[PDB]
């Protein structure tokens, strides 16, 4: 696999 | 006008900042939100900085500023397609695993060129913004957008003015989610949303000083819905410079890919410093580009990313299951689990895909099902630990009752959460099919129409599983090792 895969629109945590 | 917007702000700050107010009245507090908020709104001025112009006319700009930085431009046009907004068009062919886009770090904007930037002094002094990178970028991407000097212009200048994200969405287009699964995220980012606006703004207008900060002037709700909507539908994770960290970034020229199904072929190449692009398949002259976002559910796709993708084969639906302390057999079946590294009760993943569950849930299914005769053999003996090494795995069941008891259970656990829904499968499909929709409520009822369509599946697999074994069950097949 890649890497440093880069996920476009990670979902990230905003409480 | 001034402090008038700023008691408003103080009343949004405590109202969003209150813990949860129970789930049947979610949708009551939701309403009560989205009025003061709703308020703010028609007192200010909608975004603090426009554009003149179609948004086409900004990207031979973008162009332009990514190749005098060292971008790929060659091969490929930024054109508006129907039915995914603006993307990349190839203007070449390119063949499938050929590197076509890299983006040198000196494009992104990240966490790191926001902690430099003009908004340093307010992120050293926050604890929000030092703990959310997500904020930070929103905030970054503010400042940057309100300084005509900024590095980052022509990216900013090719972002789209809206999104689709439920922030933007009518109080009656989220009402067709009620009951749901999905909502109770929407609710949350509406929340988390107004209280870190009303958060923000205090600690802008209020606190020393009258910094080089640009949204001293100006910082409207509308603005930062906008901020946070581009950051969460476009954001990255990538390596620090050094990779022993990771970072959040905007990624230019390539964050215009739209999404289809496949795998990435994104990654970071940390010794050029840049984001390289493969192509995930074949594309020919006049084609659009598209990349594969990530294994993301639609829920996740609606909420954080703005948009509903039919034929997701990721898409899931969550269900919560445990062992109840009542269980008088709770002590040894929790123990079963312990040992296969499944805790007593946790939220599993139901797809819609064939199988719908996966290792874990199958193995906690299991040992849910099982008898204190069956639970004894995957504790005691030298058989033990190789019974739970096989847990999980569909070809070697604990016993032909076990499989039938436990297939009946997923049958009649996703039959009864189909009744929990306000809607049938049929009913939505009729709405579909019979109404003319905006885009966003069509993006909400074809949600809640997917979480029951996973649960439908369920209950056909899990039926059609329960015939085969206790089928089986009746013939004594030998049970396999
Ligand atoms: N498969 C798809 N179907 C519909 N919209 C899509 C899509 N893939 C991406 N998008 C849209 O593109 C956004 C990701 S950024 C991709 C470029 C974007 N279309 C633009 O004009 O700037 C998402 O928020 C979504 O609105």
């Amino acid at each position: 696999t890649l890497k440093y895969p880069i996920e476009h629109g990670i979902v990230t945590n905003w409480d | 006008s001034p402090k008038e917007i700023l008691n408003l702000t103080s009343e949004l700050l405590q109202k969003c900042s209150s813990p949860a107010p129970g789930p049947g009245k979610e949708w009551e507090e939701y309403v009560q939100i989205r009025t003061l908020v709703e308020k703010i709104r028609k007192k200010q001025k909608g975004l603090s900085v426009t554009f003149d112009g179609k948004r086409e006319d900004y990207f031979p700009d973008l162009m332009k500023w990514a190749s005098e930085n060292g971008a790929s431009v060659e091969g490929f046009e930024m054109v508006n397609f129907k039915e995914e907004g603006f993307g990349l068009r190839a203007t070449r062919d390119i063949k499938a695993e050929e590197l076509f886009l890299w983006v040198p770090r000196k494009l992104l904007m990240t966490v790191e060129s926001a902690k430099n930037s003009v908004l340093g002094p307010l992120y050293s002094q926050d604890r929000i913004l030092q703990a959310m990178g997500n904020i930070a970028l929103a905030f970054h991407l503010l400042c940057e957008r309100a300084s005509p000097n900024s590095f980052w212009q022509p990216y900013i200048q090719t972002l789209p003015s809206e999104y689709d994200t439920p922030l933007y969405f009518e109080e009656d287009e989220v009402r067709y989610l009620q009951s749901t699964q999905a909502i109770h995220d929407v609710f949350s980012q509406y929340k988390n949303t107004a209280r870190q606006y009303a958060y923000f703004y205090k600690v802008i207008q209020t606190h020393p000083h009258a910094n080089k900060l640009p949204l001293k002037d100006s910082f409207t709700y509308e603005d930062y819905r906008w901020a946070v909507s581009s950051v969460m539908t476009r954001q990255n994770q990538i390596p620090t410079e050094d990779g022993s960290r990771v970072t959040l970034a905007l990624i230019p020229l390539w964050d215009m890919c739209n999404h289809t199904n496949g795998l990435i072929t994104t990654g970071y190449n940390l010794e050029d410093d840049r984001c390289e692009c493969v192509a995930l398949q074949d594309f020919r002259a006049g084609e659009q580009i598209y990349i594969f976002y990530g294994t993301r559910s639609n829920a996740e796709f609606v909420i954080h990313s703005g948009f509903f993708f039919d034929n997701n084969s990721h898409d899931r639906v969550k269900i919560k299951l445990g062992v109840s302390k009542s269980d008088r057999l709770y002590a040894m079946k929790a123990e079963v689990l312990a040992r296969a590294g499944i805790p007593t009760s946790s939220v599993f993943a139901l797809h819609f895909t064939e199988p719908p569950i996966s290792a874990q849930l199958l193995a906690f299914l299991r040992v849910f099902c099982m008898t204190e005769e069956e639970l004894k053999e995957h504790l005691l003996g030298d058989s033990a630990i190789d019974r739970i090494f096989t847990l999980g795995n569909s070809e070697f069941p604990v016993s032909w009752d076990n499989e039938v008891k436990l297939w009946t259970f997923l049958e009649d656990r996703a039959s009864l959460l189909l009744k929990t829904y306000k809607t049938t499968i049929e009913e939505d499909k009729s709405v579909l099919k019979n109404h003319d929709l905006s885009v966003r409520a069509k993006m909400a009822i074809k949600l809640r129409l997917g979480e029951k369509e996973i649960l439908e599946k369920a209950v056909k697999s899990a039926a059609v599983n329960r015939e085969y074994y206790r089928q089986q069950m009746e013939e004594k097949a030998p049970l396999p090792k």
